């Protein structure tokens, strides 16, 4: 089988600048009827991937002439020209000169933009969670940048590490940011023996954390 | 306009079987090589199968991993592009897309292979403690624990309210999936204007509206 190499991996743009990516096949591309198949696809977040060019360099309908597709044999290069907020997506190169039809791993385009420090919201146990056993505490991280942040929890001024799930958003269509949640969840018991609930925001806009707590009863 | 729509995704046991259906329009189908490409949640683009036209007496192709188990079919007269598929295993978990040539991809239809079993998602508000009062802008969410498999989808006041909210991917912890959904409103709408989210598990068949309530006591 063809091995396709893309790279980076990730790359980190401001809207405007050019942006280059790199794709390698373990043996030429070139086939039998003299026509290298090689396309590159854009799939951009909830979205189907999308072809924009094929044949090395040529544009499917209704993609700008900012991408730019080069190269031969083995060695594949998209160019974009200069970033536009709606080039945000995966770019994956693939073959079909030789079967099987492979693809590369993907290089994943992200919008460099300012930083900017999370808004941080915290959430006691719904009653209808208590009611059920469990009892989870929320809290989310609203439209910061760049996306490394950690989050500690702390229950009654003690660190929890165990029982702690992250999620991420992709970087907000028209912001750029991100924002993240962070559930910790304790049986209905733990919580219900313990007073103060809080989730310290380390994150590089500033030195000291954003805190923000709760009190089962106040 | 070409229009690919596969149907037929779902959750399958290790060693079940599926068909997937892909029902193409706007082309000729007829003249077109079709093909399978899937995507495991998180990873990326995976060639499954291929099928040449009947000018090229319907020859299948298939990746290594999935040869002798997928069968990829065509039926011309339905315009109808079909991917069977026995002996499945867990890894075969996979986001499947209809293909028209390299060109033109379908919406996709999702698989699930797991030894876990359909459980609708329990439905919690989010609301604020006693946070701070004179904050111009409300942060509200749901949370939507303990469901599978996946997807869900999250919906605030009917769909009315599009921006403020962050969705939050699902993540599976031990064969249960949790996500998030927050929504930033003025001070001035909620409490006044009530505001409710509206999850969504198709997988169960479950349709659950939660409106958000100030903290009593
Ligand atoms: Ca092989
Ligand atoms: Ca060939």
């Amino acid at each position: 089988d063809v091995v396709m190499t893309q790279t980076p991996l990730t790359l980190s743009v401001t809207i405007g600048q050019p942006a280059s990516i790199s794709c390698k096949s373990s043996q030429s591309l070139l086939d039998s009827d003299g026509k290298t198949y090689l396309n590159w696809l854009l799939q951009r977040p909830g979205q189907s991937p999308k072809r924009l060019i094929y044949l090395v360099s040529k544009l499917d309908s209704g993609v700008p002439d900012r991408f730019t597709g080069s190269g031969s044999g083995t060695d594949f290069t998209l160019k974009i020209s200069r970033v536009e907020a709606e080039d945000l997506g995966v770019y994956y190169c693939w073959q079909g000169s030789h079967f099987p039809y492979t693809f590369g791993g993907g290089t994943k385009l992200e919008i460099k933009r300012a930083d900017a420090a999370p808004t941080v919201s915290i959430f006691p146990p719904s009653s209808e969670q208590l009611t059920s056993g469990g009892a989870s505490v929320v809290c989310f991280l609203n439209n910061f940048y760049p996306k490394d942040i950690n989050v500690k929890w702390k229950i009654d001024g003690s660190e929890r590490q165990n029982g702690v799930l992250n999620s991420w958003t992709d970087q907000d269509s028209k912001d750029s940011t991100y924002s993240m949640s962070s559930t910790l969840t304790l049986t209905k018991d733990e919580y219900e023996r313990h007073n103060s609930y809080t989730c310290e925001a380390t994150h590089k806009t500033s030195t000291s954390p954003i805190v923000k707590s709760f009190n089962r009863n106040e | 306009e070409v229009q690919l729509e596969e149907s037929g995704g779902r959750l399958v046991q290790p060693k079940g079987s599926l068909k997937l259906s892909c029902a193409a329009s706007g082309f000729s189908f007829n003249t077109n090589a079709m093909n399978w490409v899937r995507q495991a949640p998180g990873k990326g683009l995976e060639w499954v199968a291929r099928i040449r036209s009947k000018i090229n007496n319907y020859s299948t192709y298939y990746a290594d991993s999935v040869k002798d188990r997928f069968t990829i079919s065509r039926d011309d007269s339905q315009s109808m592009l079909y991917l069977q598929m026995n002996n499945l295993k867990t890894e075969d978990t996979a986001m499947y897309y209809c293909v028209r040539g390299t060109t033109y991809w379908g919406q996709g239809t999702l698989v699930t292979v797991s030894a876990a079993k359909t459980t609708p998602p329990s439905v919690y508000p989010l609301a604020p403690g006693s946070a701070a009062q004179t904050n111009s802008m409300v942060t509200l969410g749901c949370l939507v624990k303990g469901y599978f498999p996946e997807p869900v989808t999250v919906t605030w006041n009917s769909g009315s309210l599009s921006s403020g909210v962050h969705t939050f991917p699902a993540v599976l912890q031990s064969d249960l999936y949790t996500l998030s959904s927050s929504v930033t409103v003025p001070s001035s709408p909620r409490p006044s204007e009530t505001v409710t989210c509206n999850v969504a598990h198709p997988a169960s068949s479950t349709k659950v509206d939660k409106k958000i309530v100030p903290r009593d006591c």
